[PDB]
């Protein structure tokens, strides 16, 4: 069987994630948010999600610190978001996908874009010369209605995955996603948080979904 | 099987003395010219490829099948890691025993392990027939497009290829995605000669601080004086080094 | 694609140029302030036209259809009128505004309401004011 | 005397023994026999034959030729006296006597495949000639019947490895003036330039201050009505083409196969260059 | 009697599959997508579909792990993608085909091209500095219709093997097809299945059109 | 009494056919495409053609339980009855390269390609060189009319074996998306003697 | 398929020498900001103009005909604009232009409008970086 980690990101700051790729005028945005290019709605990639997720993760597991590389985390790590060591190399039970901007209509119900340019500048310490910059940044109250597949391989450990998987979203919660989230963004919640059987079904998909929805 | 450090490849050996005919035929110069020094001339020759052919290969473990010797012709079977360096002993034992001034041309020819040996010696008689199209002493590694001269062959290809190797050995994450992607641009700067010598210095002064200091502008150096034979180095070191 | 000025036209291979022209036609002749004395206008009132500009190009390049919305014309409609406004303020802004002929390229924007023809006239404002700070 | 120009746009396959290699050439016996067979296949055979026993249809083998340069082998003599290497020298340059590259071989690596087995592989030795070179036939006397059947001949195929797809070639006459009086003239050692063998009663006469090389000549039988098998040829021995000869002689064409139910004819009649 | 299974593959993210690791410039897109090269329309290979098809097949078949060499799994999957094995082998009955963009037309029509680059980074996690990296992608909507050749070589096995088909293209639809999958590309959704024949008339082709068109 | 049976093959993927006894360098193409020896230009062996076809049109008679038809079209050897090959194949070369190089690219490829120990895990890549689609390719077989009451179910055969491969690879590894061919421009011309219904011959086989 | 920058034209025989050559005139003689001490162009301003050539270089590389579509030269044009914008902002960007003389080799693609041109300005940029990070690199 596979499962199907159903769900919703929610932002509760601006998240601005990514470069295009675009030209840029001069008195306009630099370094834009990043796009599914077909549809030009703004984009959470499956790889920051992954990343993000995997440091935090791996970061609460190996209980302080982390300094190592991916390929050195402990074998729930490995075996959550795949590894690429030598011989222990060991397939993802994860598949992330690319987040599209879900809510688009209950944006424009409250009339206003999907993104924001937020102004910044900064000040050299010894001159006081400010030097501004325009940030593209989505707008909060953003909902990213995302789908993860979980590779059921071993029973018997299924329950520890997703004791781990809520242990990283519950850790993402309280930082950002990506982009520039010391100085004001990137604030997430997780919401609507369910697991369903891709075909067929898993006997204890009750004790699963739970442990998700709570 | 017994090999357990390179390519799982049989390397094939053929090598001939070149100008053998008008010095077996009119050698020895008019004025002090005997009969018997030209029978101890010929005598010595076969008795050379011989003896010592088997005494070379017996006081080091070769795992070389030799098919036939001879003056006019060689042909021999094995690992291509002790056919190639024992191409080199053979070259330069032959050049002590003739004094070095019977030239000697070869062709070294590389093949599976389950591969037809009809098929095989046609190939690599026509890899040393190119060796001595040159029309002086040389040898083809591998390919009719590679034609070293012996003294080029062991002096460049080696000791670049034993820089390499000690380079490559102390460094602890560098091998060998480094060396494909700078086999990559050596061998196209053949065709297109400006950008791939400036993508090769910004990869030199990219791992600047990774490769070494000085290896990089060794590199950089190597890959405008004497490039052709720095590819060779690379690829018999990633054929030695593959596991 | 196609954006007239007089009887001369600019198009997207060429805005490069005809802003070069521009503003060495505001150099080399400029602006005389009913005086015996020079004037020429300064960065921040042709660099407020920019940013006048910006707040909608910020909402045009983001978007998909070929045919501007009335929301993002009718801002267009506005930098018109703030173009009218910020040229009775100053004579040197009037003439900048005569020479680098600003209101033909945005009445032929509000003509041709298409998404290619504002992103021009956002091309040419950027190289006017480029090209302003060039020299 | 006329000229034979063959124009092959594809590989060439000229075995001599087996299928892995293969000849620049091919020898004159060679281009009777697809003669004779595409002679059967049009059913006139007989007075072909009976054309070619008595001398008015009589030709040399196949000689290389690049642009406007005619080849032979090289004449070998009992010369007393580096151009050792060369194979061919030009056909009017003997009087000078006394650079060439045409094509490369090639090897070409086929399978047969079976289905619920294992696959096995041959291979087949290849020439292919430049863009402006190729081979051509000497002939005296042309006939009706032969340009008839040579040009019928080029839509089956001269060559070996056939019909997998290599022999095929377009001709053209093209006679000459300039190596006509060649052939004319008289000299006192006349070279071969045929694949030939005397008749019994006149090989001693034949070889009195000869220098030649005899080759093998035999193989299998093509054909579908001779005997229900694929039966081997009498080996049949004639003199390297590029023999020399102080007289004259005359060849046969003998009969090498008397066991099937129709006879098989091999070409072994003499053409001399008559030289100083 | 030889029979075509026609659709289309409907991407629902990146799809990075393939390309020359050779230099491709110093600050340009790294390893581009594989293309058909008259044309330079961004290509799915039939070895990719193929070899992804007859994993995920292999692996719900054998329920559960697939540990073992590809010339030896199962019967149906050995019937179905080919064998070399030595004193048993068998031909495929599948003849996969290199698959081309369709719907460059409508690509055309949203003024986008038929390819984006996708920007991505790493974060070394000791001394925390980044690793930027670009990959070429195929944008999501983008179509690629499709032809496989099926080989009908006994009637009593064509319905199995059309179950196993579509077990299979259903496994697809919960997996990615190329690249970069775990880091969210790749997704895939087959659509507008349907069987017709080469030449003449099979009779039965209904059981197999609805057994796989649903 | 000889006919001349041409037409066109149009690549509509790879079609990768032959290996070379070439060596391989180490990080380059290993299994280069058969080509011509002089010219360099990308060919497809007539023993090729002529043993796919004649793959499927034995495949195709004798329907899944060989025949006087299949050897009298591509000639036997064997013990007991001997019958020459009718059909007379040639070796294709490329014809289009005017064409392939208005559209400013090679008519040859690399395609990369690995496979995945299902084990370990651990790819092991290979390049392959390969034609370009887009390819024409001017054929000419030339067919032996040794007999007149055969020659409507040898042609209705060679059409049948050419719509054949039409839905099947020509060369190489056509299992994983390769090799497809399609015939276009087929036509059929004597060249010595004379054929009376050449016509129905042109419209079994152009239709 | 042959650039012209001042009186010596450059082609894909010469890009790389003539980019070595101008990376190595800028040292020996860097340039001054009026005041005391030197100051060179460093490396995120390059690589923005790098990157202003790859954002056409991208797309490019994967076009058909010889001669460039309209909005690739719009493009082109663009670019040339961000060029002049940028080293008119500070003079140390202005001087590096100038000298691995810039906005010639652009106006002289922009001229002969083909895509061999615009590859040739493309791989003469790639080359001048490279040689920039080739020589003095502070990583």
């Amino acid at each position: 069987m596979k499962l199907v980690i159903e769900g919703t990101i929610v932002l509760k700051t601006g998240m601005h994630i990514g470069g295009s790729s675009d030209f840029s005028a001069i008195g306009a945005v630099a370094s834009p948010v990043v796009r599914d290019t077909l549809t030009r709605l703004p984009l959470i990639p499956g790889s920051s999600l992954k990343g993000k997720m995997r440091y935090l993760l791996a970061k609460e597991l190996n209980n302080g610190i982390l300094l190592n590389e991916p390929n050195n985390d402990q074998d729930e790590i490995l075996r959550l978001f795949g590894s690429s060591e030598k011989d222990k190399i060991r397939r993802a039970r994860l598949k992330f996908n690319d987040i599209k901007l879900s809510n688009l209509a209950e944006l424009e119900t409250f009339n206003v874009s999907s993104t924001e340019v937020k102004f910044e500048n900064t000040i050299n310490r010894k001159t006081a010369v400010a030097n501004p910059r325009q940030i593209e940044r989505v707008i909060a109250g953003s909902k990213f209605d995302f789908e993860i597949f979980y590779n059921l391989d071993d029973i018997k450990e299924v329950e520890k995955d997703f004791e781990n998987i809520k242990q990283g979203f519950d850790l993402l919660e309280f930082d950002y996603l990506g982009g520039h989230g010391t100085r004001g963004s990137g604030r997430i919640a997780f919401e609507n948080l369910s697991v369903i059987t891709a075909v067929g079904n898993f006997e204890k998909i009750n004790t699963l979904n739970e442990i998700l929805g709570a | 099987e017994e090999v357990e450090v390179g390519i799982n490849r049989l390397g094939v050996l053929r090598a001939d003395v070149d100008n053998l005919g008008q010095a077996f035929i009119n050698g020895i110069p008019d004025d002090y010219l005997s009969i018997s020094r030209t029978a101890t001339f010929s005598r010595a020759m076969s008795r050379f490829f011989k003896n010592y052919l088997n005494q070379l290969l017996a006081e080091k473990s070769y795992k070389i099948n030799v098919i036939y010797a001879g003056g006019d012709d060689l042909f021999m079977i094995g690992a291509w890691q002790d056919i190639l360096d024992f191409s080199i002993v053979l070259k330069q034992k032959f050049a002590d025993f003739t004094q070095n001034k019977l030239s000697i041309s070869a062709g070294i020819g590389m093949f599976r392990e389950k591969y037809p040996v009809a098929r095989m010696a046609s190939l690599t008689g026509d890899l040393e027939d190119a060796a001595k199209d040159y029309t002086k002493n040389a040898v083809t590694l591998f390919d009719a497009t590679n034609v070293f001269s012996w003294d080029t062959l062991e002096n460049d290809i080696f000791v670049k290829l034993d820089a390499i190797t000690k380079n490559f050995e102390k460094l602890d994450e560098t091998g060998k995605a480094f060396i494909y992607r700078l086999i990559d641009l050596l061998r196209g700067v053949n065709e297109n000669q400006q950008i791939n010598i400036a993508r090769l210095a910004y990869t030199l002064s990219r791992m600047e601080e990774k490769i070494g200091k000085t290896f990089a502008q060794e590199l950089y150096n190597w890959a405008n004086a004497d490039r052709k034979t720095l590819i060779m180095a690379l690829e018999i070191y990633i054929l030695k080094t593959r596991e | 694609t196609e954006l007239k000025i007089g009887n001369e036209k600019v198009n997207s291979t060429n805005f490069g140029d005809f802003a070069e022209k521009a503003i060495r036609g505001i150099n080399h002749k400029p602006f005389v302030n009913s005086k015996g004395g020079e004037q020429k206008i300064t960065t921040s009132k042709i660099r407020g036209i920019l940013e006048l500009v910006n707040k909608v190009y910020n909402r045009v390049i983001n978007t998909n259809d070929v045919e501007l919305s009335e929301n993002i014309l009718a801002d267009i409609a506005y930098i018109k009128v703030k173009i009218a406004y910020e040229s009775g303020r100053e004579p040197v802004v009037k003439d900048f505004i005569q020479r680098t002929a600003f209101t033909a390229a945005i009445t032929d924007v509000m003509n041709q309401r298409t998404r290619e023809s504002f992103l021009l006239f956002a091309r040419y404002v950027e190289s006017l004011i480029a090209y302003f700070k060039f020299y | 005397m006329k000229i034979i120009k063959l124009y092959f746009e594809s590989p060439v396959h000229f075995g001599e023994k087996r299928l892995s290699e293969s000849k620049i050439t091919f020898s004159a016996d060679t281009l009777f026999s697809a003669l004779m067979i595409e002679a059967v296949g049009l059913g006139k055979e007989d007075e072909f034959y009976q054309l070619a026993s008595n001398n008015l249809v009589k030709f040399s083998d196949a000689f290389p030729f690049i642009d406007q340069y005619y080849y032979i082998p090289k004449p070998m003599f009992n010369l007393k006296l580096a151009f050792k290497k060369l194979l061919y020298v030009p056909i009017d340059s003997l009087e000078d006597y006394l650079s060439f590259n045409l094509g490369k071989l090639a090897l070409s690596e086929k399978v047969q495949q079976h289905d619920f087995k294992d696959s096995e592989p041959y291979n087949v030795g290849t020439f292919t000639f430049k863009e402006n070179t190729g081979l051509y036939v000497l002939i005296e006397q042309t006939h009706p019947l032969l340009e008839e059947l040579l040009e019928n001949l080029q839509y089956s195929g001269i060559g070996g490895k056939r019909n997998s797809g290599y022999g095929k070639f377009k001709f053209e006459i093209l006679e000459d003036s300039d190596i006509e009086d060649l052939f004319s003239a008289k000299g006192n050692r006349k070279i071969l330039l045929s694949g030939a063998l005397p008749k019994d009663a006149e090989l001693e006469q034949a070889l009195k201050n000869a220098s030649y090389l005899l080759e093998r000549r035999g193989g299998f039988v093509q054909s579908d009505t001779y005997a229900t098998n694929l039966v081997k040829k009498q080996d049949l021995y004639v003199f390297k083409s590029g023999s020399t000869f102080e007289n004259s002689f005359d060849g046969d064409i003998y009969q090498v196969g008397k066991k099937g139910n129709h006879p098989v004819y091999k070409y072994a009649k003499s053409f001399f260059l008559e030289v100083s």
